[PDB]
């Protein structure tokens, strides 16, 4: 009776537990992905300006 | 036009292959993903934005904090691996009864045709318990991963639905 | 027999932790969603990117052959 | 040599306009944020990821989702909102006492030195609770994100720090 | 009035006997590089403070050991014109805060010379100093300028409230 209390609110959270874990892990990931991708964007950026500029410098010479 | 696409099956089916096949045009190694992978691939005007997550048993529970703003699901399956087309097909059934699965306009690679004893369309259509299904929007397509084939006409009925 | 003031802490106990648990369950639901949008959105920059580059590096290219 | 930073204060403190007065070179209009802003400044041989975070109260509870992989944190307060002074105490010591966050080295930007009514960085250093914080390695940077002033002074501390 | 021992410290020409008659007279007063030691006493908020004013120079800085003993409050006096010398200066507070005798010792700093063009403030004198690795002390920053007397009285609050 008393023991039935304990029992339920244990057994839900286990269930929260879980969820939390997962979605942790999930989260993880999407934060690590979100880092590379800034980076990833930025060095293209660089790049894409860098040739932009070989361009116009080619240009010039034509 | 964009659409994002969450593609999932089995570990080993090929997701990872079809994704970087169409992103980069050959076929690279492999290992069995942890985590995801995600690729922007343009074709017909349309940008598709494709999920690429793990499917070992172990991270398959991870999938539905994927679902979210899913506007087509792929589901790559192994025509080779008939020891599991039927674990495939509760996956499947799984996912596209899910709430934020439930609009999604479904696409099924049937995968690694290639191989010798390899389960053809309409196999696999009934395999997978599609044939009934009148509610939403599915296919079923051939393809080999590793050489391309297939995979183009896929994005064509995901474009063309 | 387990004594009432025990069983009562750790209703309490439980109460508090489910209520912190389904908490940081909502939080950490947005934050994936929100993580989620962004890794779509940098793809697609990332994607409009690499496009631009491979435009450029053609011109470049082909004024490297007029040259 | 790359550095995560994780920005973070109380709403309206200037969090977006910092990020983009240094990513862009101007002051940008906001509104208050939803969800978070992430860009890559680079400056004196340092890549900076800086993930802004939405401060509005409920939001809060959000933040310490972003903490994994802080390396430092920059702490923006309004120097002329002297009303809240206090609660911008409570949430920094709340950040910088987590578990995640206890290697992270301190900025505060002392924000809004512009105004007739905003309080300098030596007013601040008890309402905040600064000369206080045992073992970490913090400092005070007065700045004005609308013209960029203390800005740039600020990331030179995180860069030799 | 409850009685207060503070000890006033800090390298040559930081401005310390100038704030000592600031505050004991009333008035700007010309100094001269101190040898030895001046002490005042000036009352204030109702506390009345025992200012031991000891002399900076580099060869009888270990004099400054001899006034620790009994010692309620340092006052740590900082010239924030003199750039060159600010690595010195925190060398020396650090000597002086991690003795034995200086444990329970609230500390004021006085970043004084405010008035002169290119001083450095409050917030950079924190880093200099390296005022981030005191450990279970308490401390502040004060600006000032001893010439005009700006600062010193709410240094002297400080102190009081402490
Ligand atoms: N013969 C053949 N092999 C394929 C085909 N597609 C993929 N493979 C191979 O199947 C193996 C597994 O492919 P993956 O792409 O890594 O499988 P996955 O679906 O990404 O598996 P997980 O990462 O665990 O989810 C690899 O060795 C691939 O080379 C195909 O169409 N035909
Ligand atoms: N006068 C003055 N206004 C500023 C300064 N910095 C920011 N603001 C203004 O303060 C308001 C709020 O700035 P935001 O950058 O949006 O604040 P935030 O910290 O990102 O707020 P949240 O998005 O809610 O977390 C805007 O109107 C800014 O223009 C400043 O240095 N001086
Ligand atoms: N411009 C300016 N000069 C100051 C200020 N405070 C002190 N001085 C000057 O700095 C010089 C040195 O001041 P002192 O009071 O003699 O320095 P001290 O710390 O007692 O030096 P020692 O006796 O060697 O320990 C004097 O010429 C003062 O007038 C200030 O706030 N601004
Ligand atoms: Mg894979
Ligand atoms: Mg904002
Ligand atoms: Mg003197």
């Amino acid at each position: 009776f008393m023991g039935r209390e304990v029992e339920n609110l244990i057994l839900e959270n286990t269930q929260l537990l879980e969820t939390k874990n997962a979605l942790n892990i999930v989260k993880n990931d999407l934060i690590a992905k979100v880092d590379e991708l800034t980076c990833e964007k930025d060095v293209l950026q660089g790049e894409l300006e860098a040739v932009k500029q070989a361009k116009l410098k080619l240009e010039e010479k034509n | 036009m964009e659409m994002r696409i969450l593609m999932l099956g089995l570990d080993a089916a090929g997701k990872t292959t079809i994704l970087y096949k169409l992103k980069l045009g050959q076929s690279v190694t492999t290992i069995p993903t942890v985590g995801f992978n995600v690729e922007t691939v343009t074709y017909k005007n349309v940008k598709f934005n494709v999920w690429d997550v793990g499917g070992l048993d172990k991270i398959r529970p991870l999938w539905r904090h994927y679902y979210t703003g899913t506007q087509g699901l792929i589901f790559v399956v192994d025509c080779a691996d008939r020891d599991r087309i039927d674990e495939a097909r509760q996956e499947l059934h799984r996912i596209i009864n899910d709430r934020e699965m439930r609009d999604a306009i479904i696409l099924i690679f049937a995968n690694k045709q290639d191989l010798p004893d390899a389960m053809k369309p309409h196999e696999i259509q009934e395999k997978l318990g599609l044939t009934r299904i009148r509610d939403r929007n599915w296919y079923v397509q051939p393809s080999c991963a590793t050489s391309g084939d297939g995979l183009y006409e896929g994005l064509t009925w995901l474009t063309s639905n």
